[PDB]
């Protein structure tokens, strides 16, 4: 396989090959308190 | 901050579970109001096998949705000219897509197809060459095609041939700003109230594009369509889709509905 | 996940006795800005405790016809104590915020409020939006479009962003910490509102016979970690 | 000169190409990335957040009021409460939440759902109600009997407010079609299943309490759901060039 | 640095536009001038190295020198307040509105000249080079305005000439630089030169 | 002893080229309040650079008949900038000063003004002293008996008090830093003005026929190291 | 020499400073008759905060100044054959650059871009083969379409095609002297007293582009375009900027003005 | 940055006791052919002291109507002393300049005079130039389109070339040291002027009322480090 | 990355790639007697 620049600038490179995922908590669950899977929401 | 992000290139794998019979634990059980999303998971709600998934996450990613050429501009000459603002909002795919993050940096690649058209817009076997120039805010615009501002010597111009294959170059992330913005609460300038100056990031428009024919075509002209392809993506706070229709190029002005999905007759009819 | 809570910030202390957790928009509490991200070379005025503590605007009625209220951020304060002041003499702002959302009625009463803040969000549902709706003042202003949020979009999809829920059976109050969120290291505190927070009513409120009927919405909002720069004379939008 | 020999596909333009190209302002220097709170680096990340589902879409119903699933004091037992296609990517109830926008922006899914319920009546007002999922085979379940042989949960109203029905990946084959148009491709083939939820007992009130409650139905994707092939939204559409 | 065409009035003809009026004043916190700080817009900076260079370009950042030197005689003194009022509103109305930015107040004597730094001060790491307005809505970047007002007043002895001179000078500082070429507007021609 | 100076205070600088040293009264720079000292237990609030700068009052022409003009501090700023702001805003004050007379001639003139800080200068010389001439504002008061110093003590002996001369042969201007004083560790900037700032003209301005006759005096006073308490909404005397 | 040039690639940041009350140091205090433009800093002006700035300088480089196409000439045949003298003064826009230096040497890439137009100056799709032929003083210059000195033996000559892509070529640093000159206060021979011999540098004109059709057009003619890219850029002694319009071709010569911006009201209203 | 200075170059000696310092054109002082530069073969004379010393000028009014006056070098010094004889004899010339422009009022009157040297300074303002006016000869020549510069460009710009102001108030000379400029390692000294001294008023002479009218400018300008090469007999353009 | 030659001349090469700036003493500052930025000018 090859990935070789042979352009300037940055912005001609080919697209990112980096497609991976994270975790979504940030956004799932912005919260203070730690509200475990195994235990009740509110207490 | 408090909450860490890890990474991964693959969905998580089912583990066996088996049957549990408690009061300590009741992964059910949960509390919408909190602001958080359900965590109860496949293990602890039935009993289940063991499952090595190895399906991919690459083709969610920014750059894999992203990643592809989309048509932003169509237009024809006038005088063997023609001047667009370079602006997102004239088709509405590629800018819907746009608007789902509120926030975003990129690279692009533009794609320019051209081809000449008689007067009832019936193509035609003819090869013209054509100048494409990029014209930013403050630099004099050509009146005509035969204007001295296509000398060009420091607005950068391409100049390809309709027999050519379609031209193409790569621009780099051009905003005044640290990320374009999709979304803008506010005014375009200090004291002004006008809801004509709301809603739009001025620094989001960097110029236009003029086009004309070297020569002069005689009876026909230039159809020209302008493709963009998003490269390098990133992105934050992701925003609420759009759920109805564009009206405005240039804001996003709707009207009102009272469903979104058609209805049926009953709610215990599937 | 606790139902109590205290916030102080300043010279003013918060208490709930039924909360349902905080939250921190996308996991992060607001900060300073770094010297690599700087742009403005002026040294930073940093009010401290005169700004930085929670200001409680005018209560909102919730209605049989009510449809949801708005408030803008930073227009909402933008004339009240010390931090308005600075925000008007000052050409840039930057700060986060702590946002506590009261609503109680009884065990007899029923109801469901959003409380949600989203950043950048456009009031467009209008040619040409007037001035004093995105621009309302402490007051805020009233939904007219709660289903398309304002904006063209699903109401429903709003979860997408930092929120709770006052639910009357579980809660009587919703608690938010927002970061600064923009395209920009600063920015305009008079000519650009980074955060909008609206509180909509998605189950109406409703209550068995003879229960009181005159329920309030209250609204506290403290800036948080604020800095401004550009210092000149007093300017308004 | 080295010898080349040019081959088809020569000229074209694949719009999911990915080549290399020159820039048009070679020597340019964008402004710095600064801190900003929120990235996403999947959109994988977004369709785990539940969103609400227009689950009462009914001619009576409009607006916000087409979230609200409504539950009322029975004088008979076993009734029916809702009934929907699990399918995030159909036309229906779901197509207007986030999970239904992405997954409609792709052609195959696969995955468990999360399918979480809030119950909105007063602190006094109690009840049971059993939610189920129907695998593929036949139609909705027609009665409570049939509905429990299937994978489902009995929810008790209290303190914790909401429950989670996890409809899991039963699959025969590693994704589905995000549609089931049929007169063409023969796509009911990839049906989904059913999820349906009934009273358990009943909903109980105090003297001179609210009859009728309501239910908020919310919708996400477990962290074992993907989504392939990428294909235009069918709900974004316009006539011509915008003004 | 390169002199400002800061005189740009009917009544103002060649070198005469280089030079800022000063005179023997009967009232007091009087204004002497007002300009925008926008390096790269039509008006008394277009024409200095600043200028042209600026309208090269689509993009400026940085702080600017704005130094100031006074050519009445020996014994002609004189104290002034000049001042840089960040964007927000219009130009500061009186001396008390303009001393509430960022100034400086100069006393006439031996070392001529004064410096006033116009600090860089905005929300973006960078702003227009224009504020076209009716098109991209570029009135969005402007940076500022510079006014002048008597701090006391210009006192000469008797018999000297009672309104003396002000040389403008502008340049960039250390921290400016400018992105994105475009050509200059004011160069241009009908056809090929004879 | 050099004859020039820059000042330079938060976004505002001075410049003088024909000054004569720099007072610093009772030798003591500005210093904040010391954990020993204090009784008021909030935590304080330090506006930095938005109030400790320089602020410029509107000039007094150095007329035939003039007999000196006084400023009371902090008064003459307490509706000026961010500094007023926060000086109503809060119970308490605290702070020192750095002041900056000007007044320039030419070679061909000859006068001499007192420019002197006087710490609980009373202005006493009525039974009932006016409000207007115990706290003047921002344009100051005449001085309607130089000789007795508005108090009854003997002008000539002023010079027991912080001060400089401005001998127009000599020099342009008076620089003087002031740090607070008071009985108490704080005090009420509306309630008790700490110092007085006056110029009185002690040698009659005189020139050489047909010279400039227009001579004005104009003062620049900045707040230095202050901090406030009690924080409420604003209150005026 | 006594002023030493340090080099960088990123403009200054910004460090923290405090307030000053004192006598030896006053920054602000500048003596512009020296010659020496203000050396006040930010700092010293105004209490500052720390800023790394990484802002670039790479796109005002000389390199990246004029390293871009811009048009030189253009013309059309007559008798199949044009003759261009070899000098950048016809059009404005490249000749307002190169004037910013007094002295400077660089190399050139030349692109050459023809087609066929009619009579009537309508562009036609008509691909002819063309030949470009630079001919130094001192070389026979061809008379017509088919003189024998297109035969081209010695002088460098460039044949392509107008359904080719643009002809294009390197030319290294040519002249006699060390550096061309773009202002010249002399004279070009000697004995000779004449303003028309007067401000220009004949060591800055090396010869003459001739350019012909192969064969004979029937009714047509070659329309041509010539641009000019300069490389590897050298230059000394910044040059004030053209303030006033060109007249002619060959020199400087220009209209006296009053004004260079236009006026306003008041000096005291922005 | 001294006012005060001494020029002694041969058996000349220059005095000023009101300076502002000194400019080095670019940086650089005069220096010689090196011999990778050189292309001429033959051996150069070098006349030292006997052209390398400081000739003066007739002196120039500042009248009332005055808009400047410039020098071409060497052509103004080709007919003065040993160094017009070596300029004439010889086909190439190299070499710099040391001047010193003078011009006294007195501390009664108020002027300013731009003195700069430009490099290839062309007289452009006509379409066939008269040689009166490209080579003036020792007296020089007045300027008639003092704002364009005589060449197009405008005169506010022309601080990028290497300048001195005259400032009455605080100066009555301005000096400068130039070194040898061009794209060739010599050049003939009769047919290019390398450099061209200019004396621009930008503000008017005034003065109070009888005070001396008559004011002249005097300019003395030094070859130094020069060099000849390619002798035959004299010869001028 | 790549930056290699294929043709003779040097006049073939592509665009310089070393884009800096340099001090401007030379120009913004020719004088003989330095000057502190803390000092005054005219002494
Ligand atoms: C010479 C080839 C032509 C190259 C054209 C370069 C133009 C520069 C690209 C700017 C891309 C920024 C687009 C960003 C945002 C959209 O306009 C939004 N929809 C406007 O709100
Ligand atoms: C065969 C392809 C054609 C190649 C043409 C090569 C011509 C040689 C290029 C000479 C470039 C020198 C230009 C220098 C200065 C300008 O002419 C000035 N404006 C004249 O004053
Ligand atoms: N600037 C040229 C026209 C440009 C072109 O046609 O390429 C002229 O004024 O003649
Ligand atoms: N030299 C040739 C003509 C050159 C050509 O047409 O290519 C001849 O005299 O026949
Ligand atoms: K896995
Ligand atoms: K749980
Ligand atoms: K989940
Ligand atoms: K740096
Ligand atoms: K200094
Ligand atoms: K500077």
């Amino acid at each position: 396989y090859t990935n070789i620049n042979y352009y300037e600038n940055a912005a001609s490179n080919s697209l990112n090959k980096q497609d991976f995922t994270q975790d979504p908590e940030k956004f799932t669950r912005p919260v203070v308190d730690v509200m475990k899977e195994a235990a009740v929401p509110l207490k | 901050q408090v909450i860490k992000s890890a990474v991964r290139s693959t969905v998580e794998n089912t583990v066996q579970s088996t049957h549990s019979i408690t009061t300590e634990a009741t992964p059910a059980l949960q509390a919408a109001e909190t602001g958080a999303t359900s965590n109860a998971s496949d293990e602890s709600m039935i009993e289940t096998r063991n499952v090595v998934n190895t399906h991919g996450v690459a083709e969610t990613s920014l750059e894999a949705f992203y990643g592809r050429a989309g048509l932003v501009a169509m237009f024809s000459t006038d005088g063997g000219i023609y001047r667009w603002y370079i602006n997102f909002g004239e088709y509405v795919q590629l800018r819907a897509k746009l608007e789902l993050l509120t926030y975003a940096r990129f690279d692009m690649e533009f794609t320019i197809v051209a081809q000449v058209v008689n007067a009832q817009s019936k193509v035609q076997d003819f090869n013209v060459d054509y100048q494409v120039m990029f014209v930013p805010p403050g630099a004099s615009v050509p009146e005509n095609q035969d204007s001295y501002q296509w000398q060009s010597s420091c607005n950068p111009s391409v100049i390809s041939n309709t027999g050519l294959p379609p031209a193409r170059v790569s621009v780099p992330f051009m905003s005044s700003a640290n990320a374009y913005s999709f979304s803008y609460d506010g005014y375009t300038q200090f004291g002004d109230a006008s809801g004509s100056s709301y809603g739009i990031v001025p620094s989001n428009y960097l110029g236009m594009l003029v086009v004309r024919t070297c020569e002069d075509l005689d009876g026909t002209r230039l159809r020209v369509r302008v493709y963009a392809k998003p490269k390098h993506v990133k992105g934050w706070i992701p925003r609420s889709p759009r759920m109805t229709p564009y009206k405005s190029r240039y804001t996003g002005v709707y009207t009102d509905t009272t469903k979104f999905c058609a209805n049926r007759a009953r709610i215990t009819t599937a | 996940s606790d139902r109590v809570a205290q916030l102080t910030l300043g010279n003013s202390t918060i208490t709930t006795q039924e909360a349902a957790n905080i939250v921190v928009g996308y996991g992060r509490w607001p900060t300073s800005l770094r010297d690599t991200d700087a742009t403005a070379v002026d040294k930073p005025t940093q009010p401290g405790v005169s700004a930085e503590r929670f200001y409680t605007l005018p209560s909102v009625q919730w209605t049989n016809s009510f449809k949801g209220h708005y408030w803008k951020l930073p227009d909402a304060l933008s004339e009240l104590g010390l931090f308005g002041q600075n925000l008007q003499f000052h050409y840039l702002y930057r700060g986060g915020w702590v946002i506590h959302v009261q609503c109680n009625a009884t065990k007899f009463h029923q109801g469901t409020l959003l409380v949600v803040a989203t950043p950048e969000h456009k009031i467009q549902s209008a040619e040409s939006p007037a001035f004093a709706r995105t621009n309302p003042g402490e007051q805020g202003a009233a939904y007219q479009f709660p289903f398309t949020f304002e904006d063209g979009t699903a109401l429903g999809n709003a979860l997408i962003y930092p929120h709770q829920w006052v639910n009357l059976r579980t809660n009587n109050s919703a608690t938010l910490v927002l970061p600064y969120v923009n395209a920009l290291p600063m920015d305009s505190g008079i000519r650009h509102n980074n955060w909008t927070l609206s509180v909509i009513p998605i189950v109406p409120l409703e209550y068995a016979a003879g229960a009181t009927t005159y329920v309030p919405i209250t609204v506290t909002i403290a800036p948080m970690c604020t800095e401004y720069n550009g210092l000149r004379a007093a300017v308004t939008q | 000169g080295i010898p080349t020999l040019y081959t088809p596909g020569s000229g074209q333009f694949l719009t999911t190409d990915d080549f290399q190209t020159p820039c048009m302002l070679p020597k340019f220097q964008p402004t710095p990335v600064i801190d900003i709170p929120g990235e996403v680096k999947n959109f994988l990340e977004v369709v785990q957040v539940e969103s609400l589902v227009e689950i009462n879409n009914v001619e009576s119903a409009e607006g916000v009021a087409r979230y609200r699933i409504p539950l009322n004091v029975q004088d008979a037992m076993d009734g029916q409460i809702m009934a929907l296609r699990v399918d995030p990517g159909i036309d229906g109830p779901m197509q207007s939440t986030l999970l239904g926008v992405f997954t409609r922006y792709y052609a195959q899914w696969s995955g468990s759902l999360d399918f979480t319920f809030m119950f909105c009546g007063t602190f006094m007002t109690t009840g049971k109600v059993i939610i189920a999922y129907t695998p593929p085979g036949g139609d909705q379940p027609t009665n409570r009997r049939q509905a429990m042989l299937g994978t489902h949960v009995v929810w008790d109203f209290g303190l914790q407010s909401s429950i989670t029905l996890v409809v899991p990946w039963i699959s025969s084959g590693h994704f589905r079609g995000t549609t089931l148009e049929n007169t063409i491709y023969k796509y009911r083939y990839y049906e989904a299943g059913y999820i349906t939820m009934w009273y358990q007992t009943n909903m109980v009130v105090p003297p001179n309490f609210p009859t009728t409650a309501s239910i908020l139905m919310f919708v996400a994707a477990q962290p074992n759901f993907s989504l392939r092939i990428l294909k235009d939204r069918p709900d974004i559409s316009q006539e011509g060039a915008l003004q």
